């Protein structure tokens, strides 16, 4: 993980993945206190990010030959660079979790959102 | 009102020029409301959780005080 | 009084303006920095031209 | 001269004092010492290496790099790989010593590096077992601490009468001098494991690393709280000398109260202007590698923080200020700081130099 | 062992320990501003019982139906608690007060009616059930008096009914900066306690009364109410506080306390870790 | 008083784009201080490459 | 048993259809209830959807209990 | 440190010192805290000659003579047994805390009391 072996904007993706996940680990005590109401309204949009990452993070394996059909990816790391910065930046963060479940770029979140 | 003193015991006063001014008591109104979502956000979380894992794995530390191996 | 406070947005307008001459200056000092990659490139070309 | 604001104020590094980094594992202590290299452009001194049991790539690697800054011209490295019969492995540091002691006797002043001194124990300890030598606690002959000692001691500055005699007339004026930075890596951040335990009374100041600033992605990740260079101020220009004490006092009050982070929303006002001061300053440090800064850099980085000018902007881009405010003095005020760097002097009219372009700064173009 | 473990369980402790003083320090701002806030609603009650007891020693020839006093059928009771708990056991001498107190009228064969206020009592008091017909909660450090206005309406139509006899405030007295008391006193029937005291002569001079005196009055025991029942919350918001701060100090001792047990457990266990596997090394060398 | 006040929205006015030229200048010109001096450090590059 | 740490590679292949289809929500449940373990003894400020959630991991643990020598079909 | 070895007098009074020092010491929290004038005047006395006892107990050394100029003071007991015993009487609050640092006996720091 260097900015000089993998570009800037790779890597800076990654770093803000990382924020935001670990921020929203740390608050999962007190929403279960509390509740989503009582926070700010500040970090309830990064609740929402947070839970559609680990969606887009469910890939479906190639080679299983009976896990879910066994449908390859494999999706460039340019085109998921894509998806990532535009969740980060919120491109997205008005469609439920489960579009991002169990599939791979942006092509597939949207298709399954306009399906469903 | 005495020839000297005058008072007004306000049920809710404002200084103000008109009840349009509605828009400014419930700043104060929602500030203080803040500050009471507040208290709470802070307290339990953080209170009532540390307070929490406090006590919690302390039982496998006393337990194994004396060993020996 | 309001001509007075109208003065104030061109100053706001200059500072728009001066904020301007930052993404200038950025983008073609990028510049700089491409042709050195670039022609470092070239240089590693002098550089296995030497190789052959 | 390290270029890190954090190690060049708190901890002073003096030609030829002993200074030890330490800490847990991955935290860029490589980089730190390749870094503290690097910033020997002007020094005149020349500076060794050595690598301890380490995979070829990663020396490779470290060898191209510095080939990248060219600085493999005043400089000279070993290393005793991971594939490599373990005794070459225990004597490398011994023969880096010789090299470096050529020059100090020489009447020159020079730095070296080590890697993995409990790695070279680790060789020590197999060698010395296979002897049939009685054991000590964890396996350790007891000379360890010997063994160690006999080492660093050898690093030091030296009187210049000594350089003068051993020279029998052919230098006369300078002194020599060798300073050593050895490295040690820790088990889950213990100091009570028995080499470290040994190593510590040995060096002239020690420095901590802790995992979860780098964690945090605090860059560098030094823990100023334990870390600490008994050599004083001495190891200083007087303007550093000067102005660490900010640093020092406002580093302090924050690391007792810093607790307050999401308080002090009732608190009193003071609490809560020193608070941001202290957020400020600790983000200061907050630095990549191959990045030295001159010391000039640093000056105006701490008057600028003294002076209470970054007091009035938001955290988040106190990067973005200090780099600007870099760049900005660097272009219009080259002669200044090149006065600065040549001499490294505090004066009334230096400070009013610098004050004058800050604010000229804050007025001309935004951050 | 797993040390490690040992020493980050310490660790947590001492951060826990920073965070309990941090709690007090917050506290004791919160104490010195709600004792500021107590002062402020003095000239009110002051001016306001001056002018009632001005009207009724200029008119003693009727009374009112909260001046006077008939024997009691059932009562009215109003408890004030926080919304968290953690301060100290204000709640907890609070509740063992009004039950004893309560199990003193039902024997006198009198029912109790309440209004809550505070969900920690609410819950207290919803579990045990009574004859309770109002609850507020977030009612906040500076609550509105339209807050309480709905249940104080409530207790005084209920007297009105005759059904409730005597209504008790119950909240907490703030004794002094560090102890404070559980306080139920009797308040909507009123007798003349500085109301026929503090007083010398019938001023000669008098207001003339541009509504009728009575309704004019009857609003008056409204607001004299109102306020009272306010600054008793203010009071018991104080001795929250005051509580809370104290058992934060005490929760520092014990991690302290804690603290010096683990470390010296630790630096036992160190020592046996260390022995045993000296042990092995020189029996495993012994060997050979 | 308002015929003052123009005067003065005129003498605002005209400052505002003096800085505004000041402040575009220095940012041209620090630019390109910086692209020629990093190609020419590169050029030390490529030429110590070489060497190599 | 803790099943907290105690687990098997194997995995439902051993199991038949319908153990297999059941045991899931079960599992989900006994992971809720660990979950809130810490906070188990302050069933007075939390959640309410979190009290069902303890309420259930309790009917379910008590629903683990069994005598000796009596197995089940 | 016993009364059969420093005698009784001495011994007492070491012990009274001990005590006001750790006295004052648990008094530091709650003077941070809540303030100070909430306590009693008797506590504030003792505040004000421990601050006098810490100020008193550092002097001049004939080592820093040549350090800093300042030569030092020599001082046996017997007169810094009866300076703590006056000082414990509270005989001497009547004056600032500067008359006791770097500085000997309590001849001396009368006199710089009265030069103060
Ligand atoms: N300030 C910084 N900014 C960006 N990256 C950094 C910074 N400091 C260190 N790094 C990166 O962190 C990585 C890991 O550091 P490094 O490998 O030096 O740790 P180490 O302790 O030497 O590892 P090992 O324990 O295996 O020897 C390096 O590759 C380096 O690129
Ligand atoms: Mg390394």
């Amino acid at each position: 993980l260097d900015p000089l072996v993998v570009g800037q904007e790779h890597y800076e993706i990654a770093r803000a993945v990382q924020n935001v996940l670990q921020r929203y680990k740390e608050l999962k005590d007190i929403i279960a206190i509390l509740g989503m109401d009582e926070l700010a309204e500040e970090d309830k949009l990064v609740v929402y990010r947070a839970r559609k990452i680990q969606r887009f993070f469910s890939q479906p394996f190639h080679v299983a030959e009976v896990f879910t059909g066994a449908p390859g990816k494999l999706v460039p790391l340019k085109e998921t660079i894509r998806g990532f910065k535009g969740l980060l930046a919120g491109e997205y963060d008005h469609i439920p979790e489960q579009a991002f479940y169990m599939v791979g770029g942006i092509d597939e979140v949207i298709a399954k959102a306009e399906k469903l | 009102v005495q020839p000297h003193v005058v008072t007004v015991l306000a049920d809710t006063a404002i200084r103000a020029d008109n009840l349009d001014e509605a828009a400014i008591l419930e700043a104060r109104k929602n500030a203080e409301q803040l500050l009471a979502n507040q208290k709470s956000d802070l307290d339990s979380a953080a209170a009532l959780a540390a307070l929490a894992e406090t006590a919690a794995q302390l039982e496998t530390i006393r337990k194994i005080k004396n060993r020996a191996q | 009084d309001l001509a007075d406070a109208q003065a104030q947005v061109k100053q706001e307008l200059d500072a728009a303006k001066a904020q301007a001459a930052q993404l200038i200056e950025q983008a073609n000092r990028r510049a700089a920095q491409l042709i050195e990659e670039a022609r470092t490139q070239a240089a590693a070309e002098g550089e296995r031209i030497r190789q052959q | 001269q390290t270029g890190y604001k954090s190690v060049d104020t708190m901890i002073p590094v003096g030609r030829g004092q002993r200074e030890l980094i330490i800490g847990d594992r991955q935290t860029g202590k490589t980089a730190m010492a390749i870094d503290a290299i690097i910033a020997q452009k002007n020094s005149g001194i020349k500076c060794v290496y050595v690598a301890i049991g380490q995979k070829q790539s990663t020396i490779a690697n470290v060898v191209r790099k510095l080939e990248e800054t060219g600085a493999m011209a005043y400089t000279t490295v070993v290393a005793a790989a991971a594939a490599d019969p373990a005794a070459m492995q225990y004597l490398a540091p011994y023969s880096g010593c010789t090299m470096g002691e050529y020059f100090r006797d020489r009447g020159e002043d020079a730095l070296i590096i080590y890697d993995d001194l409990s790695k070279q124990a680790v060789a020590y300890r197999q060698i010395s077992l296979l002897l049939r030598r009685p054991p000590g606690r964890e396996a350790y002959p007891g000379d360890v601490f010997y063994l160690h000692s006999r080492l660093l001691e050898r690093a030091s500055r030296v009187s210049a009468e000594y350089v003068e005699k051993f020279t029998n007339g052919a230098v006369t004026g300078k002194t020599g001098s060798l300073t050593a930075l050895p490295i040690i890596e820790t088990q889950a951040g213990d100091v009570s494991a028995f080499v470290p335990t040994n190593v510590i009374s040995i060096t002239d100041g020690q420095i901590f690393l802790e995992t979860s600033l780098f964690n945090a992605g605090i860059r560098p990740a030094v823990n100023a709280g334990i870390s600490v260079s008994r050599v004083g101020g001495s190891a200083q220009t007087k303007i550093i000398k000067k102005l660490s004490g900010g640093i020092r006092t406002a580093l302090a009050q924050y690391r007792e109260l810093a607790a307050f982070a999401q308080f002090a929303s009732d608190l009193d006002e003071a609490t809560r202007k020193q608070l941001e001061h202290g957020q400020r300053v600790t983000e200061l440090m907050k630095q990549k590698q191959y990045a030295p800064y001159s010391i000039a850099d640093q000056a105006v980085s701490v008057y600028a923080s003294n002076e209470g000018y970054m007091a009035d902007v938001e955290v988040k881009k106190i990067v973005d200020f200090d780099a600007a405010l870099i760049a900005y003095f660097r272009s219009e005020y080259a002669p200044l700081m090149k006065q600065i760097d040549e001499t490294g002097d505090y004066n009334k009219d230096i400070e009013a130099a610098i004050k004058a372009g800050i604010e000229s700064f804050k007025a001309t173009q935004t951050y | 062992a797993n040390l490690k473990e040992i020493r980050a369980k310490v660790a947590s402790i001492k951060s826990t320990q920073k965070i309990t003083r941090a709690m007090q320090m917050v506290a004791a701002s919160k104490m010195r501003r709600a004792q500021e806030r107590m002062a402020q609603g003095r000239p009110y009650a002051d001016n306001m019982r001056r002018v009632i007891a001005h009207l009724v020693q200029a008119n003693p020839e009727y009374k009112h139906r909260y001046m006077v006093d008939r024997p009691v059928k059932r009562v009215g009771y109003i408890i004030v608690s926080s919304d968290r708990g953690l301060a100290g056991g204000l709640n907890i001498n609070l509740f063992k007060k009004v039950v004893q107190h309560v199990k003193a009228q039902q024997e006198q064969s009198i029912e109790v009616q309440f209004a809550l206020i505070g969900q920690k009592a609410v819950s207290f008091f919803k579990n045990y059930g009574g004859k309770v017909l109002g609850a507020t909660t977030q009612i906040g450090d500076a609550p509105s008096l339209e807050q309480l206005t709905g249940s104080v309406q409530v207790m005084l139509d209920a007297f009105d009914k005759g059904e409730l006899d005597r209504i008790y405030l119950v909240s907490n007295g703030f004794v002094n900066a560090m102890t404070q008391k559980p306080k139920v006193e009797q308040l909507v029937p009123l007798a003349p306690a500085e109301e026929g005291d503090d007083l010398n002569r019938t001023y000669g001079w008098d207001y003339i009364y541009e509504p009728e005196a009575e309704e004019l009055l009857n609003g008056l025991l409204v607001r004299y109410i109102e306020s009272m029942v306010y600054q008793g919350v203010i009071e018991n918001v104080a001795c929250e506080q005051s509580a809370r701060m104290v058992a934060m100090k005490a929760a520092t001792d014990n991690a302290g306390q804690l603290i010096k047990d683990l470390q010296l457990i630790y630096n036992k266990l160190r020592q046996a870790a260390i022995t045993q596997e000296i042990s092995e090394i020189v029996g495993g060398a012994a060997a050979v």
